[PDB]
RNA sequence: GCGCAAGACGGACCAGAGCGAAAGCAUUUGCCAAGAAUGUUUUCAUUAAUCAAGAACGAAAGUCGGAGGUUCGAAGACGAUCAGAUACCGUCGUAGUUCCGACCAUAAACGAUGCCGACCGGCGAUGCGGCGGCGUUAUUCCCAUGACCCGCCGGGCAGCUUC
């Protein structure tokens, strides 16, 4: 009869201006016939995109989630939503002879964005130990959870979202929490493995052209 | 048919692909799931039931998903790999590895490949027994 | 007749531990005597790996792997030739099989 | 694919590791009372060991009332297999599985091994507390403090070896 795909219009789109590559993809979605429009179609989709794909020349085991708030003219301009790493990664991280260390933090932002925010670690060996395990003390690890609580809700609390997602990219909380943990017990990878979106201001369009340059 | 783009540049799709040991789901969709293109399983080929988990049974499925694919300008595709999941089983399915080859023989570019099999933090009570399937 | 000191477990200096269900059959077995396996396996094998890398669209792209812990009960380890029955003496030979070799 | 809700459950880290009188105990944070071991040139000064009677707790299943009912699932209804199947396999599914308050007092409740005390061979590890000692690391320093390294002492879970 009728390809169902000839009645489908083909959107790009683009990445918030805190990346190098702009452009991502595409999409696309069925032409308005009535009290059917398209804009209201395609509003609210999400896109899970490595960072390589939006950093060319960073690493390729984080993912951020972008969230499309408009269409200007055959372009749809997303926003951030979320970020999280790969199961490849997680599952290669976690291993048998040490020990895992993980914490969650809600932080509202100053422009008024509420973040979960979750953070892991993990205890490391010394170059000349001898013994097989590297395990930490009950109270030696509600020492490092705190401290992982602490840096993750400063670093959200103080600034906005569009410099908080620059703290992400490079991943600086996590070497930030790295290092003030090697008095407490040394740790070996520490990532920000979790980064969820509870809550969101009313929408204004003027502060969404900022975000794209 | 399909975006308006210079010869030199590659349009992605998603390719989920859903592997049990019953049947094989091979399912193109966008960049973002929502929209889908194409889905085609193994019992949509053949008519024995024992056969829609069969590799031969997976391989006709891509290559139909994938000459559907090269008539949008789909020429790229990520891939996303099931199991079942849940309280059942974690491995892929025997159609599993022959999906990949299949889409990739018929001319399709290959982007990041990924598992997004279920896996519970912990869950409800799995079928069977203390003493589970005696057969 | 009493056949292994540890009564075929892990179990030393404490009263219960919690029971974990057998891949294959879905049977409860003690988290100390289930024969637990970590299987670290490419997603891709070498059948189509000449197929995959010639449609990448990355150069020098690194395939992923897949990670997967398998519980088995005694009878399953048995059953799919993963562990064997042996003599009275090398039944007390608890050094891993040389597959690192 | 994006949300909403309901109840159950705390994976991977998780070990011949830890705690408890035993049943038993695993997401974060806070409160409440409790406990072993180690340290001690503190204190009382025999205040102790085992125990008829009599008591406290006691997996799972089971019984009474309230609440809720995701999943699984005795009984039951079916579809297969079979010479026959009232079973093993599959589709549903009641009581139950969950919580609150009362009963029940039983397990291959097992280390199939009562409790308290003394003596009798070695060796390497491990968990906790203490003591000592080159040297690495918390970036370049002050000391303590942590993470490794080499030993000693006490109390624990165990392991190897022995005419
Ligand atoms: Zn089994």
């Amino acid at each position: 009869v009728v390809d169902p795909f000839s009645k489908k219009d083909w959107y790009d789109v683009k990445a918030p201006a805190m990346f190098n590559i702009r452009n991502i993809g595409k999409t696309l979605v069925t032409r308005t016939q009535g009290t059917k429009i398209a804009s209201d179609g395609l509003k609210g989709r999400v896109f899970e995109v490595s960072l390589a794909d939006l950093q060319n020349d960073e690493v390729a085991f984080r993912k951020f989630k972008l969230i499309t708030e408009d269409v200007q003219g055959k372009n749809c301009l997303t926003n951030f939503h979320g970020m999280d790493l790969t199961r490849d990664k997680m599952c290669s991280m976690v291993k048998k002879w040490q020990t895992m260390i993980e914490a969650h933090v809600d932080v509202k932002t100053t422009d008024g964005y509420l973040l979960r925010l979750f953070c892991v670690g993990f205890t490391k060996k010394r170059n000349n130990q001898i013994r097989k395990t590297s395990y930490a003390q009950h109270q030696q690890v509600r020492q490092i959870r705190k401290k992982m609580m602490e840096i993750m809700t400063r670093e959200v609390q103080t600034n906005d979202l569009k410099e908080v997602v620059n703290k992400l990219i490079p991943d600086s909380i996590g070497k930030d929490i790295e290092k003030a943990c090697q008095s407490i017990y040394p740790l070996h990878d520490v990532f920000v493995r979790k980064v969820k979106m509870l809550k969101k201001p009313k929408f204004e369009l003027g502060k969404l052209m900022e975000l794209h340059g | 048919l399909g975006p308006q783009v210079a010869e030199g540049e590659n349009v992605f799709g998603v390719c989920h692909i859903f592997a049990s040991f019953n049947d094989t789901f091979v399912h193109v969709t966008d960049l973002s799931g929502k929209e889908t293109i194409c889905r085609v399983t193994g019992g949509m080929k053949v008519k024995a039931d024992r056969d829609e988990s069969s590799p031969y049974a997976a391989m006709l499925a891509a290559q139909d998903v994938a000459q559907r694919c090269k008539e949008l300008g789909i020429t790229a595709l990520h891939i996303k790999l099931r199991a079942t999941g849940g309280n059942r089983t974690k491995t892929p399915g025997p159609g599993a590895q022959s999906a990949l080859r299949a889409l990739a023989r018929s001319g399709m570019k290959i982007g990041r490949i990924e598992d997004v099999t279920p896996i519970p933090s912990d869950s409800t009570r799995r079928k069977g027994g203390r003493r589970g399937r005696r057969l | 007749t009493k056949k292994r000191r540890n009564n075929g477990r892990a179990k030393k200096g404490r009263g219960h531990v919690q029971p974990i269900r057998c891949t294959n059959c879905a049977r409860c077995v003690p988290k100390d005597k289930a024969i637990k396996k970590f299987v670290i396996r490419n997603i891709v094998e070498a059948a189509a790996v000449r197929d995959i890398s010639e449609a990448s669209v990355f150069d020098a792209y690194v395939l992923p792997k897949l990670y997967v812990k398998l519980h088995y009960c005694v009878s399953c380890a048995i059953h799919s030739k993963v562990v064997r029955n042996r003599s009275r003496e090398a039944r007390k030979d608890r050094t891993p099989p040389p597959r690192f070799r």
